[PDB]
């Protein structure tokens, strides 16, 4: 969906390019063949899952994944997030340190 | 079996109980990724 | 494309490089092979013609019919392809 | 693959080929002609939309001029050289 | 042999030698053909009766015009691999 | 002594391609089968990781990490660190087109940053024409434009890849509709440009014109209305002629289902066009369904394309699966040569335009008549524009096009600099070629001789060429004149002064100094007459 | 039974064309039309006789596999 | 008006007709049948070299290559 | 223009047209074309083989001229 | 089809007259759908030449005119 945040696809003095389109009675009766079919026509642009699939693909790792080798539980440090970034505002200089 | 011992160890999604891969899907991804939401970043890139 | 014999193929590869064709009513063309076609039509650019009788013209452009060629001398590289 | 080498016989029940139809099954001998200039007479026990045929028994004749002639126990005569069939009246029903 | 596609390569590589409908006879390494029975043959040469002798490369060949080809000399040429003793 | 320092990538071994080398060595012949290529763009805008599927598809080896560029091209480690092309890398490469034709490519990487817009100009100078790559999200960016224009004013033939179209499904979700909106306006902003140059007709890009193309370096995504209509005649039988296909896949044309036919006004409310309809929502839903059902939709897909993927390639993640099922279907970039072979001019085709551009001697002189028929059998000219350290750094190799005759390996040549005039003849010396190879980044396949119309990288000769050179034939006894210098794109404002920090040490720096020299185009080091040494 | 793709002669059209014909015909003209089968429509078409003579034919169709060798007198367009 | 091969031919079937082949003989008779791919049969036909007969040969089968014209 | 409507406009003029045979150089047959098939096969009336090397002229009562045979059809002039 | 007869003959012994007057006698080991037939044991006899003796030959299949058969064969069985 157009998102209100993304800005409009317009520029106000471009000259709109040339589309050489195919012209004359001969060229308009021209058809596709009865069998021939966009390559995913009848699958559904999205799913309910497919918002959630593209919030995946930008999370934290591991969550950027759906597939991986398991880790010891020593390995995975839960905090190590919230130290590598900034200090928030407000921390107490005994925190900050 | 967010609460087993070593959850899904047995099942399609990881490989056996010697417990070296995963396979998940994205309702599975997605549920997790809520659940640890507490502890994650907000962060979607680097440039911070 | 959808799969075409291996001759027709290397045909193609011969374009822009000289080739040497006869046809079937005996004269050879040298020349270089600007276009080629699945049914191996043949435009030779910079042409030299040979009739039988051994004389001979330049000819700036010739089309050949594909169903009248009887062979060609495609160049050596090709082997490589 | 065979599919339409099965349903190929159906048009010669009544088309142009039916002299060969009938060639085979009442079992007259036909005086092929052919190109190379050779006349072959024998009776065809097959046939095909190409008109191939094989033939059994056949006199081979042609002038070369004198006469001169072949005998061929048996044939299988490809069908482009064909020109022209006669069911020929020197032989009959069999 | 050749085409059978289990055997299409039946007597790639091997050196053939082509007679043509115009009688030529080409001598020459069969190395590709196609569904109309067109060949490419590296290292060409043509023999005409007298034996008289010319070489044209490597040579296309339209199907339409081959009468027929046959074996004229062999492809060209040049317990395995391991260990753990010593000696 | 086991002083490992190593500054570039380096191959110990020729990589396997595709091709024999040996048919790449022998394409050199014939310059009707080659072009001479830049790729160029604003910084970032996916250039090196297009360059990445054409070497993934020219090199079975060709590693590429499921989630980190390769980047080939980027051999120097400075590169490798800071993540953006530094120096212009050459690649030469035989593809095959949409005919299945082998063509000779000659691709100069360059890097997309402004400030190293000296590369663009040293690799302008050696190609034919540009490709440049335009970020589906940003669209048109300030080294778009100047890359465009200074592609103009040199003369190449300006071609457009829109590249990283994966931003506008994954990042942006635009509707597919607003989606070739997005693609249709980054057209026009760079023909918005081209139609600036009224003095000299470049020809309108639109990919009606056959002359842009689409794609995701990431996902191994590249196609034209050609490719994709070729991907509908072959998965349906080729019932249709596909040129005709593709000529009406882009613009205001909609497909009607009732009546086969294509018709130029919407026939309902929200009919989608038929690059929406057959080009982009095919590619949403290649996408979308691997991004959110990758569990279950993996037979269909694999039903639909004619594609194979095993037990352990359906268990990948995302990004190399949706990379893996398009590398699959779409198979190798036949769009991108299209795009090259079609709409840039071959060395033999370019010759006269690059003698005006680039040659000072008279047009009609007969070395520039000779030049102009691109001669591998001609005189020898060889213009070199820049400069590669060799592995240890003791010495440079200098990359160039051979104009006229061929360059041969230990042969003598007459190499003039930038200053040699027929005036001033004291810039000029007698060198002694090395050896000759094709480079292609981060390995060299070795040839003994190099004809007109190729790129070679030249052993031996590096010594009086301190910027770009003209290496002129002993032999040939009418005046040689030189090849034009550069004329970069902007200038060096920046002034840095140096010294040593022992004045013993003084030659070192020299040496530095001049070595740098050599690598940089446009960096200039004075001596000031206070007796500071200066880079600019 | 075969799939017949238009011959490339489109960048001879309307430029003077020879040809060489079956039988060893020379014909002469504004080539100006052809088809799948490169059955060629010559206009102004000008016969060139065995003897030197001429023979202005006009308007004139050729079936294709009659046509052996085809060959402008003029610049490719 | 048009007046198409096939249409024509059916008009003469059953009719005299002389067929001419493409090597210079001549065969008159009356044309029984046709088909899609034109092959000619014909009865009582009677072959024709330089404007004489050469007797009767009874019914025929012509192959569809060999013609080179046919017609009343 | 191409070729089947130019032999329309034969058609429908009822130009009389000569037509060249295919290898038989010493013979054409000049009529009238009264309709045609995708085979190039031609329905011919009022034909008249031409025997160019003697001049003469025989004629055929309307003939289907088969189109494997034809090499070229073009509009007959006055001249005879 | 009758090429379908041909190709059930194998290692049977015929004379192949080809168009072009050549006569080539030998043991089929094979002949496909569109009649190229490969022999071997071959003799060809090439016409106005002395015959010579091959070990193995391939026909490009339009060049047979006709397959003189094994008189012992079994046609009875074979055209079904
Ligand atoms: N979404 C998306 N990102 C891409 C794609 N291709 C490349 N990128 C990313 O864009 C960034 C730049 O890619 P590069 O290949 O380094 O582009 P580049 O233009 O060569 O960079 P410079 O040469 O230094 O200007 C990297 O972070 C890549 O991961 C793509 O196809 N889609
Ligand atoms: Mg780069």
């Amino acid at each position: 969906y157009y998102d209100p945040l993304i800005n409009p696809i317009v520029l106000s003095n471009l000259k709109a390019t040339e589309e050489n389109l195919p012209e004359g009675e001969e060229e308009d009766e021209w058809e596709l063949p009865e069998d021939v079919r966009p390559i995913f026509e009848d699958v559904p642009l999205y799913t309910d899952n497919t918002a959630n699939g593209l919030a995946l693909l930008w999370a934290p790792r591991p969550f950027n994944l759906r597939s991986g080798r398991t880790r010891r539980a020593v390995d995975v440090p839960l905090v190590k997030s919230w130290y590598r970034e900034h200090c928030p505002a407000g921390m107490p200089v005994k925190v900050r340190v | 079996w967010f609460y087993d011992h070593k959850p899904l160890a047995t099942t399609r999604f990881v490989n056996g109980p010697t417990y070296r891969k995963w396979a998940f899907s994205i309702p599975q991804m997605s549920t997790l990724y809520r659940l640890a939401n507490q502890l994650l970043t907000d962060l979607v890139d680097d440039n911070y | 494309m959808t799969s075409v014999g291996v001759p027709i193929k290397i045909l193609h590869e011969a374009e822009g490089h000289m080739v040497t064709l006869e046809t079937v009513t005996g004269e050879v063309y040298r020349g270089k092979l600007s276009e080629a076609e699945d049914n191996m039509n043949c435009q030779l650019a910079e042409t030299v013609v040979t009739f039988r009788d051994g004389r001979s013209h330049q000819l700036d452009n010739v089309f050949i019919r594909g169903n009248k060629i009887r062979f060609m001398i495609l160049p050596d590289m090709l082997k490589n392809a | 693959a065979e599919e339409l080498a099965a349903k190929e016989d159906e048009e010669f029940n009544v088309g142009p080929l039916s002299i060969l139809t009938n060639s085979v099954k009442n079992n007259h001998q036909v005086l092929i002609n052919c190109r190379n200039n050779k006349k072959l007479l024998g009776r065809v026990k097959a046939f095909d939309r190409h008109c191939n045929m094989v033939l059994e028994n056949v006199k081979e004749m042609w002038t070369e001029s004198v006469a001169k002639d072949r005998f061929i126990s048996k044939m299988f005569l490809r069908g482009d050289s064909v020109i022209l069939v006669v069911k020929n009246p020197l032989a009959q029903a069999e | 042999t050749i085409s059978k596609n289990n055997k299409m390569m039946a007597h790639l590589n091997y050196r053939m030698k082509i007679i043509l409908q115009d009688g030529r006879t080409f001598i020459g390494f069969f190395k590709a053909f196609d569904k109309h029975m067109n060949i490419l043959l590296a290292e060409c040469e043509e023999h005409r009766q007298i034996e008289e002798k010319r070489i044209l490369g490597l040579v296309l060949v339209r199907g339409e015009h081959i009468v027929s080809m046959t074996v004229d000399g062999p492809p060209p040429r040049d317990g395995g691999a391991g260990g753990v003793g010593q000696a | 002594p086991v002083s490992k320092k190593k500054f570039q990538a380096a191959e110990r071994f020729l990589p396997e391609t595709v091709y024999k080398k040996e048919y790449l060595a022998d394409l050199m012949d014939c310059p009707h089968i080659m072009r001479n290529v830049a790729i160029a763009g604003h910084l970032h805008h996916g250039k090196t990781t297009f360059l990445d599927c054409l070497m993934e598809q020219t090199h079975p080896e060709f590693y590429r990490a499921e989630d980190a560029d390769a980047r080939f091209t980027d051999i120097l480690f400075i590169e490798k660190q800071r993540g953006c092309s530094i120096k212009s890398q050459p690649v030469s490469i035989v593809a095959q087109d949409s005919r299945s034709k082998s063509y000779l490519l000659n691709i100069i990487d360059t890097p997309g940053h402004v400030n190293f817009s000296d590369e663009m100009t040293a690799s302008y100078r050696l190609a034919d024409g540009v490709v440049v790559m335009v970020d589906a999200h940003e669209g048109v960016m300030m080294n778009t434009e100047r890359a465009i224009r200074h592609a103009i004013q040199e003369r190449l033939a300006v071609t457009l890849c829109i590249s990283k179209i994966d931003r506008l499904l994954l990042e942006l979700k635009l509707p597919p509709a607003d989606a070739y909106f997005k693609l249709r306006l980054i057209i026009d902003q760079v023909n918005n440009i081209l139609s600036t140059f009224a003095e000299e007709d470049v020809p309108v890009l639109s990919p009606l014109n056959g002359n842009v193309i689409f794609s995701s370096g990431r996902y191994n995504v590249c196609f034209s209305l050609l490719s994709f209509s070729n991907i509908y005649a072959k998965q349906h039988g080729d019932s249709f002629n596909s040129k005709e296909f593709a000529r009406r896949l882009w613009g205001d044309i909609y497909f009607e289902k009732k009546t086969r036919k294509f018709v130029k006004k919407s026939p309902s409310h929200d009919a989608p066009r038929t690059f929406v309809q057959f080009i982009l929502e095919p590619m949403y839903k290649i996408f979308s369904q691997v991004v959110g059902d990758v569990d279950t939709c993996l037979p269909d897909v694999m039903a639909e394309l004619g594609i194979r993927l095993s037990k352990e390639e359906q268990k990948m993640n995302v990004r190399p699966l949706i990379a893996l099922i398009c590398k699959r279907f779409f198979g190798d970039f036949s769009a991108f040569v299209d795009l090259v072979v079609q709409n840039i001019k071959s060395p033999l085709e370019n010759a006269k335009t690059k003698i005006e551009q680039t040659y000072l001697g008279p047009a009609d002189s007969q070395l520039a008549q000779e030049m102009q028929k691109c001669n591998a059998e001609g005189p020898l000219m060889v213009h070199t524009t820049k400069n590669y350290p060799v592995d240890d750094a003791t010495q440079f190799h200098v990359f160039g096009r051979v104009m006229s005759g061929t360059l041969e390996a230990n042969t003598d040549v007459r190499v003039l600099g930038e200053n040699y005039s027929i005036q001033d003849e004291e810039d000029c010396r007698r060198m002694t070629v090395g050896r000759l190879f094709v480079r292609v980044a981060s390995y060299q396949i070795e040839v003994s001789r190099v004809p007109a119309g190729c790129w070679v990288l030249i052993e031996g000769i590096d010594q009086p060429i301190v910027k770009t050179a003209t290496i002129a034939e002993l032999g040939y006894e009418e005046d040689v004149y030189i090849f034009r210098p550069l004329k970069f794109n902007t200038r060096s404002c920046v002034k840095l002064a140096v010294e040593p920090i022992n004045p013993s040490e003084l030659p070192k720096m020299l040496d530095g100094l001049r070595k740098v020299n050599k690598s940089y185009p446009l960096l200039t080091t004075r001596v000031e007459e206070s007796g500071e040494h200066v880079l600019l | 039974m075969s799939k017949t793709h238009p011959p490339e002669l489109k960048k001879y059209m309307d430029k003077e064309m020879d040809l060489k014909l079956n039988g060893n015909r020379r014909v002469s003209g504004i080539l100006r039309g052809f088809d799948p089968f490169m059955n060629m429509v010559i206009d102004e078409a000008v016969e060139y006789q065995k003897d030197g003579g001429s023979v202005n034919l006009g308007m004139t169709v050729i079936r294709g596999n009659s046509v052996v060798i085809m060959e402008p007198k003029e610049r490719i367009s | 008006q048009p007046v198409n091969p096939k249409p024509f031919l059916n008009s003469l079937t059953g009719k005299f007709v002389v067929c001419k082949l493409k090597w210079g003989m001549e065969y008159k008779g009356v044309l029984v049948a046709v088909d899609s791919y034109m092959n000619l049969q014909l009865a009582h036909a009677e072959e024709y070299i330089d404007g004489n007969s050469q007797g009767n040969l009874g019914e025929i089968l012509i192959r569809c290559n060999n013609v080179l014209y046919v017609g009343g | 223009v191409q070729p089947v409507n130019l032999i329309f406009r034969y058609l429908q003029n009822r130009t009389r047209v000569q037509i060249w045979l295919y290898e038989d150089v010493t013979h054409r047959l000049e009529g009238y074309i009264i309709g045609f098939d995708e085979f190039m096969n031609v329905v011919f009336d009022e034909a008249e083989e031409v025997n160019m090397k003697t001049k003469g002229r025989n004629k055929i009562g309307r003939i289907l001229l088969k189109g494997d045979n034809i090499t070229l059809i073009h509009a007959a002039q006055q001249e005879a | 089809k009758l090429v379908r007869f041909l190709m059930k003959l194998s290692h049977e012994t015929v004379n192949i007259e080809l168009k072009n007057g050549t006569q080539v006698s030998g043991t089929i080991m094979g002949v496909d759908v569109a009649m190229n037939t490969h022999l071997r044991a071959v003799s060809m006899t090439v016409k106005n030449k002395e015959p010579v003796k091959l070990d193995t030959l391939s026909i490009r299949g339009n060049n047979i005119r006709y397959i003189i058969l094994p008189d012992p064969l079994a046609l009875d069985t074979l055209l079904i």
